[PDB]
């Protein structure tokens, strides 16, 4: 279940987790800038977890 | 106005309540003068007697609800040294207990309620120490490991890393072995509830103790031509067990932490291995 | 995404939880009621992706 539910982050379909596909939309900077922090921050630490769960297993 | 409440002394209301207790209980109340009324605690723990202590014998029952009155009214410290007052030690342990659990692990902020609440319990401490003065011995145990707790969160705050760790190792709180973790995990049960509720931030203050001392490891480049390549690999070693050992005891213990903080707990390790 | 940000993980599960499970259903229904035969705002759109995305790292 683990392993399921982090690869549906890790493998997020059509351009991956916390990114937009409709660009046709005006711009917030404040909200384009949490979202790629959000992805430094969430998907190394989601792989790791992984790893983790996968090693100790 | 007291000498005019007096007056009502042998009076009761319909549920057979004094109206002289009721009238006194609003006035100190009202007033704030509680020392003036009521009488004050010396540093010997004798009570200096008070206004009231003219009129009645049984102080002791005015007293107890006017600390009621001003617990129901939010006055919290007030009640306290009222209840104090009412000659229970044990009271005021158990209510600084209550008051110091969840201010612990908060920053100190000039004029914060926890620097106010620390305050307060140093001087009640200083005092009991020097009066020989002890309480139930749970509670009196609960209450200084809350004030070792507040040393350690203080310590930790200041970036005094090196000094966190050697209090949190003296307090035995937590496993810093894998060895120690049984152990620890029987230990838990026998703590009181107001120690419970901070392990969650004791456990991740520990962690990222012992993740600023590996960064600090890791840090030391080569430079230092001198120092013997294989007491670094047994240090790096040492606070790897060190870290599986609070996260080991973290899934043993029959306490339901929050997820966050599972999750911060696993992360760090992950970013040691 | 500000709790996220923060390592809040149980604080942004209570937000999440505020949100109704039919909310995006709901939000689809309400589009094709108003006559539209086009696709969602782009606004809209990108905001059920990103609850999407933030549901399963939750």
């Amino acid at each position: 279940d683990v392993k399921e539910k982090i690869y549906n982050v890790l493998l997020f379909v059509d351009g991956g987790w916390m990114v937009d596909v409709r660009e046709d939309t005006e711009e917030d900077p404040e909200r384009s800038h949490q979202m790629v922090l959000l992805r430094r921050l969430c998907l190394p630490m989601m792989c790791f977890l992984l790893h983790t769960v996968l090693h100790n297993t | 106005a007291l000498q005019y409440f007096y007056f009502l002394r042998n009076e009761k209301d319909n549920q057979g309540e004094s109206m002289f207790l009721r009238c006194v209980s609003e006035l100190v109340i009202e007033s704030r003068e509680f020392d003036m009324l009521l009488g004050k605690l010396e540093k010997d723990g004798s009570r200096k007697p008070g206004a009231i202590d003219k009129f009645t014998r049984d102080t002791k029952t005015i007293i107890n609800k006017v600390a009621s009155v001003a617990e129901n009214k939010g006055l919290f410290e007030e009640a306290a040294k009222l209840y104090d007052l009412a000659k229970n030690p044990d009271k005021v342990l158990e209510l600084t207990n209550k008051l110091l659990s969840p201010v612990v692990s908060q920053i100190s902020a000039p004029q914060s309620n926890r620097e106010r609440l620390k305050n307060m319990a140093l001087a009640i401490a200083e005092r009991y120490k020097s009066q020989g003065v002890s309480a139930e011995k749970s509670i009196n145990s609960t209450f200084y490991l809350l004030l070792d707790l507040i040393t350690f969160f203080d310590e930790y705050h200041a970036g005094h890393i090196d000094l966190s760790f050697d209090v949190i190792e003296r307090l035995k709180l937590v496993p810093l072995s894998q060895d120690s973790v049984e152990e620890r995990v029987a230990a838990f049960r026998n703590f009181s509830d107001e120690i419970r509720h901070n392990l969650s931030e004791i456990l991740l203050a520990t962690m990222n103790i012992l993740f600023t001392q590996y960064k600090r490891l890791k840090g030391s480049g080569p430079t230092t031509l001198g120092r013997p390549q294989r007491v670094q690999e047994d240090k790096d070693s040492v606070l790897r067990s060190q870290a599986r050992a609070l996260i080991t005891f973290a899934g043993m213990i029959p306490y339901r932490m929050s997820g966050d903080t599972n999750a911060r707990l696993v992360q760090m390790e992950v970013l040691m291995n | 995404r500000k709790f996220l940000a923060s390592k809040k993980h149980e604080a942004a599960k209570e937000v999440f939880a505020k949100i109704p499970q039919d909310s995006i259903a709901e939000i689809y229904s309400q589009w094709e009621e108003q006559a539209m035969d086009s696709a969602l705002p782009a606004e809209d759109d990108n905001a059920i992706r990103e609850h999407l995305c933030i549901r399963a790292y939750l």
